[PDB]
């Protein structure tokens, strides 16, 4: 049972994590052009702050 | 002294090939006597 | 789990607590031995 | 002066007019053929001026070194494949054909111009030809609401990004006195500054919209679902190749070869692109949406490709992009050939296809597998050469990260093969029960699959090609 | 607002920091003959190519707003 | 020769799609003829194989722009395993006669992973090594996911994921050793003759280890194995368990004892304690497991600990014990899993308590299975014991090596526990009632008996006079261990 739970579950949890990450990151994509208008030019202007 | 595998292999492998092709024909259970399956394990 | 139903019928072995205090012993065993081995 | 570097472009331009005139007189003609003929004649005209003469400039507004030859031929092949696909796909819908190929060739001419340009005005005009043609083709089938919505959103976003690019180009004209060139621009200002960095970042914003990098990506998924499929097949390959040619020929040559912070910015964008596309395509059900996020991740692989400039990272980008052309066009040919017959639907409806149409299964399987980096297949060699180059320079996190995201992307690339192969006749979907079983599409699919399945081991003839191409870029 | 405002300040911080090259020479009045010369000396490709741009835009809008 | 050996099965496999049929019969004869001809090429190129180094290497140049060269090379350390794959994959094909479900794809993928298994040994370029290591993924994925098992979804997915994400540091490591200095080597020999600093020897080593310890599954890097070797038919399994684990062991030897010896000397105790952990862990998990196949998979996991110990020793004997164990288990586990597949085919059941006394009517598989089971454990007169004995002797002759021997010899007691309990549960006792009404399979058609007899002749010929298998690599292993002791 240590093999099937404490060893197996730990690595299957890797698939679970990189699955739920995809399930929860798509909400960044929301179907709004104005949200792109935000995270296009505000997506940058951080890249100027740690630049000069 | 010491014995070498080279002539042993050269003498065995033709017999292996011939018997392999022969016993390929000899068959049974898998053909019709039973075994509706298809060699998949489901 | 539910698949292991044979003469292997120990009840208090599938609980998460017992699994935890078993994995503790096994991991500590291999760890004591890897420390014994390096040093 | 010196219209010889221009011949190809105007040659294609000629047929644009022709494919409208025959389409204005007859209204039902054989225009799908001889567009292939002129594109082949263009790619044939490329060889006499590849290396036999030396590099030359038109008037300083246009240079035709080997790099421009590469990108022009690449975009031409993309247009050719997209035509061969779209002939009987757009005819299946109640829409014309002449204006379609007119606009497609126009985008092609724009992207074949922008790969050899070194002047701000001409960069902008060619960029806008390609952009506006894409805005149209995204919405060419206005019977559906989603097509028109995608065309609207893509048009508005691209107009804003282009205006940002145009502001930055204005600044870069401002700074160094006059100079609207590019070799003279990064010639009178040669030091770090605030305004040079602002111009840099705005041009990055303008380019990332083209090459689909994140966070500049939000158009790709929605547009690739909504838009016509063969339009997307040209869009990804050609717009990316134009974008990367623009990136090199601007950032390296006209812009500056001094303020090399853009390398850091492309590392950031590539990291995010790998982590986003290959992870979020893993949670999808449609093919076109999946291919969109795939394309994002593949762009990330390329972006670590050319962030390490040592005369091999650039070459690796070029080869991997040549290879992604074949791979992605093959995948789109297969999804076209599936969506035509009966299906017209998403991933889950591919199940049980190996019994009905094995040819399509071979095609799409090999293409999807090559995209994930499977042995002998061209995408594998492209990815390992990217890793070789980007590791040679000293980027260690990027290589491990891209390897890992390829290992993640194999999952959703193999879901499709689980459907098409593993699923047994007890698990077919309703679409495949009644599957029946055009010519130019089949020959294109074969010409594509044999390439992506054989152009990985036959690689020296087209590594010599690329390393001959990339002597020219500064570094 | 804040995003937009930041950009303005950022741009302003450039506009007042960089040493522009004022180039004290009287400009030229004939700003139409010169553009004619530039359409056929320097910037000829954009002329010839904006031609087909306008063609393609007409072909597009004519077949995207058509009522059918 | 090696290039013909590798490309003829693959090239001849591309003919199968346009090859006549009425139901699916003439494919398997073609595949078997290809396998037999290629094995003949092995043993005929083994005549001109003198017995220290690469006794034949045929280099070429594909990509000079990187350093990629088609550098095939045989060796004392790699020729036994080439013979082994050429023999055992042929016998897998000679075991897969009843495959009716998609036989074209079967005998295409089987021939593809017949060059994908000889290549990993007959390759000396570190990029082509990665290529051949990688090209086992899709064929094995389809071999598991289409035919074989109910949990084959999770099994195949977990397989390809782990053997991709841990087929990951092999390339990174080959690179990391390729550009330490001013030469773009990409070659085993030229890259083993380089002076690597300890600061990254033991980092590139762990990079190799995360790869060579999942395919040669060590402590937790095994959980793919029960699922991928449980949900798998027999002839698939013969390859998956008889060659690929040996691929891991071979590459471990050749990339971590000729090429990072200074870190090997510092990490070897880890391999040793890991090996005895592997033995005891796998044996307990096998005696606990009840199904039928997962049991024998954990038995393989148990038997790999002798390899870990023999490589993590430093004398000239433990290495030979490791290689002998490898050639032994490749011959033993193959017959075991073949008989398990046959027993499932006759019973349509795996679970132990759900059947008993089947050896009253099905009394031909019982003898063959008893013999292979006696061969699993360290029985004398066979190669399974010579390996164990040589490992014990060579290691002790070198962690204060008196406790680890005491723990590794527990397997001597602990293997027959689950093996003989399995025999008792399956074949001994009174026949089941009508609960087993599957008509006990007509006892092993001669065609199965030939498979296991030809797997059971070499094992005894080894166990009686083991030098037959040790004449191959007394020179190469001698040079390797002389190097690895010259460092220390
Ligand atoms: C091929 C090969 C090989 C081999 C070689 C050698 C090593 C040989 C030897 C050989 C010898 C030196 C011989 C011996 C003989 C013996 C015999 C002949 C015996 C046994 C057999 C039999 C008799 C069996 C039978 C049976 C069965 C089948 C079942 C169970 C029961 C019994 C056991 C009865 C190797 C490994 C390298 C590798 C691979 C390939």
């Amino acid at each position: 049972e240590v093999d099937y739970n404490v060893v197996d579950g730990v690595v299957n949890l890797t698939g679970f994590v990189t699955m739920v990450t995809g399930e929860g990151l798509k909400y960044l994509q929301n179907g709004r052009a104005q949200f792109y208008a935000l995270i296009v030019l505000l997506a940058v202007l951080g890249f100027v702050i740690f630049s000069v | 002294a010491v014995i070498s595998v080279k002539p042993i292999l050269l003498a065995m492998t033709p017999v292996f090939i011939l018997l392999c092709l022969f016993f390929g024909t000899r068959n049974g259970f898998y053909d019709t006597d039973q075994y509706h399956g298809n060699a998949a394990a489901h | 789990a539910t698949d292991f139903r044979a003469i292997m019928k120990f009840d208090g072995a599938d609980s998460p607590a017992m699994i935890a205090i078993s994995a503790v012993l096994i991991l500590g065993f291999i760890a004591g031995l890897i420390w014994w081995a390096l040093h | 002066g010196t219209i010889l570097p221009e011949t190809i472009l105007i040659v294609t331009l000629l047929v644009v007019l022709l494919a409208d005139l025959i389409q204005g007189r007859q209204a039902d003609r054989w225009t799908p053929y001889f567009a292939i003929v002129g594109l082949g004649g263009a790619i044939a005209t490329m060889i006499p001026l590849w290396t036999q003469p030396a590099t030359i400039s038109f008037f300083g507004s246009f240079i035709s070194d080997h790099l421009s030859l590469f990108f022009r031929g690449l975009i031409a092949l993309s247009a050719l494949g997209t035509i061969l696909m779209s002939i009987r796909y757009v005819e299946q819908t109640g829409s014309s054909l002449g204006e379609f190929m007119t606009i497609l060739l126009t985008a092609t001419v724009g992207g074949m111009f922008i790969a050899g340009a070194q002047e701000l005005v001409f960069i902008f005009v060619a960029l806008e030809t390609l952009s506006i043609a894409s805005y149209l083709l995204t919405g060419y089938t206005k019977r559906d609401s989603r097509s028109n919505e995608a065309a609207l959103k893509y048009l508005l976003i691209g107009a804003a990004s282009s205006a940002i690019f145009l502001y930055g180009s204005s600044l870069l004209y401002g700074l160094s006195g006059g100079h609207t060139q590019l070799p003279a621009i990064a010639q009178a200002l040669s030091s770090e500054s605030l305004g040079l960095v602002v111009a840099l970042v705005f041009v990055i914003a303008g380019i990332s919209f083209k090459i689909s990098a994140v966070p500049f990506h939000q158009w790709t998924p929605d547009v690739y679902e909504g838009a016509p499929t063969p339009v997307v097949a040209f869009l990804s390959v050609g717009s990316k190749a134009a974008g990367f040619a623009l990136a090199i020929r601007f950032l390296t040559l006209a812009f500056p070869s001094v303020t090399d912070q853009w390398q850091l910015i492309f590392t950031v964008l590539a990291i995010l692109s790998m982590i986003l596309g290959n992870v979020v395509a893993l949670a999808q059900t449609s093919m076109k949406r999946m291919l969109a996020y795939s394309s994002i991740g593949q762009a990330g692989f390329v972006m670590i490709g050319f962030v390490v400039g040592t005369e091999a990272g650039y070459a690796s980008m070029l080869f991997y992009l040549l290879v992604y052309l074949f791979m992605n066009l093959g995948a789109f040919t297969c999804v076209i050939l599936f969506s035509l017959r009966t299906g017209t639907d998403q991933i889950s409806e591919y199940a049980g296809l190996y019994q009905k149409d094995p040819l399509l299964t071979l095609g799409l399987s090999l293409c999807l597998l090559s995209l994930g980096g499977i042995p002998p297949l061209a995408g594998f060699f492209g990815k390992i050469y990217l890793f070789w180059a980007g590791w040679q320079a000293g980027a260690y996190g990027l290589v491990l990260l891209g390897l890992l995201t390829s290992v993640i992307s194999i999952y959703y690339y193999i879901r499709v093969v689980k459907m098409m192969v593993v699923k047994e006749p007890q698990e077919m979907s309703e679409a495949v029960r009644n599957y029946p079983e055009l010519r130019p599409l089949q020959v294109g699919l074969v010409m594509t699959v044999i390439a992506t399945s054989l152009a990985g081991i036959l690689a020296n003839p087209l590594f010599n090609l690329v390393n001959t191409a990339v002597w020219d870029v500064p570094q | 607002a804040v995003v937009s405002l930041g950009v303005f300040a950022l741009l302003t911080k450039m506009i007042l920091q960089t040493p522009w090259q004022l180039s004290s020479v009287p400009p030229t009045p004939d700003s139409i003959t010169t553009i004619g010369q530039h359409f056929f000396s320097d910037f000829l490709l954009p002329f010839e190519l904006a031609s087909v741009l306008l063609l393609m835009a007409l072909i597009g809008a004519v077949v995207l707003a058509r009522r059918e | 020769w090696l290039t013909t050996i590798i490309l003829f099965p693959i090239v001849a496999a591309l003919a199968i799609p346009f090859i006549p049929t009425g139901k699916g019969r003439p494919i398997r004869w073609y595949a078997l003829a290809v396998g037999l001809i290629d094995f003949a090429l092995i043993v005929y190129a083994f005549t001109n194989f003198y017995d220290p180094g690469m006794q034949l290497w045929e280099s070429y140049d594909w990509i000079p722009e990187i350093g990629l060269r088609w550098s095939v090379g045989a060796d004392g350390l790699s020729m036994p395993l080439i013979l082994l794959t050429g023999f055992i994959t042929t016998l897998a094909i000679l075991a897969a006669w009843p495959v009716t479900l998609k036989p074209r794809l079967f005998y295409f993928l089987m021939l593809a992973m017949y060059g994908g298994q000889i290549a990993v040994f007959a390759v000396q370029d570190m990029l082509v090594f990665f290529l051949a290591w990688e090209l086992e993924l899709i064929p094995v994925y389809l071999l598991l996911a289409i035919w074989g098992g109910h949990k084959r979804q999770y099994a195949a997915t977990k397989f390809i994921l782990y053997t991709a994400g841990s087929s990951l540091f092999i390339l990174v490591a080959g690179l990391a050793m390729a550009f330490y200095g001013d030469t773009v080597s990409f070659d085993m020999q030229t890259l083993a003759a380089k002076d690597y600093a300890l600061g990254f020897q033991l980092l590139v080593y762990a990079g190799f280890l995360v790869a060579y310890g999942v395919k040669l599954p060590i402590v937790p890097l095994h959980t793919w194995l029960p699922d991928a070797h449980g949900e798998a038919t027999a002839p698939v399994h013969m390859l998956l368990a008889g060659i690929l684990l040996k691929m891991g062991g071979y590459a471990l030897i050749r990339m971590n004892v000729d090429m990072l010896p200074a870190a090997h000397a510092k990490f070897a105790p880890v391999l040793v304690i890991l090996g005895v952990v592997n033995i005891i862990y796998a044996a307990l998990t096998s005696y606990a497991q009840r199904n039928l196949k997962r049991k024998i998979a954990y038995s393989s996991i148990s038997h790999i600990g002798f390899v870990l110990i023999g490589i993590a020793s430093f004398t000239n004997l433990g290495m030979s014990g490791a290689v002998l164990q490898m050639v032994s288990h490749g011959l033993i586990g193959a017959s075991l899993f073949f008989l398990v597949g046959a027993t499932y085919d006759r019973t349509h059941t795996l679970i132990l308590e759900e059947m008993g006394g089947v050896g009253q009517k099905m009394k031909k598989i019982f003898a063959m299975f008893t013999a292979c089971s006696l061969a699993s454990l360290a029985l004398p007169g066979m190669s399974g014991f010579v390996a164990e004995l040589m490992v014990f002797i060579g290691f002790a002759t070198s962690p204060f090596r008196v406790i680890v021997v005491f723990l590794a010899a527990v397997g001597v007691i602990l293997t027959p526990i689950y093996l003989l309990s399995m025999l008792r549960e399956i074949f001994y006792g009174p026949e089941n009632k009508e609960l087993v009404e599957h008509e006990a399979l007509v006892d092993a058609e001669p065609r199965e008996v030939f498979i296991i007899a030809c797997l059971l002749v070499p094992i005894i010929g080894i166990g009686l006079y083991p030098k037959l298998l040790t004449q191959i690599y007394d020179a190469t292993t001698g040079q390797v261990i002389a190097r690895a002791r010259e460092v220390l």
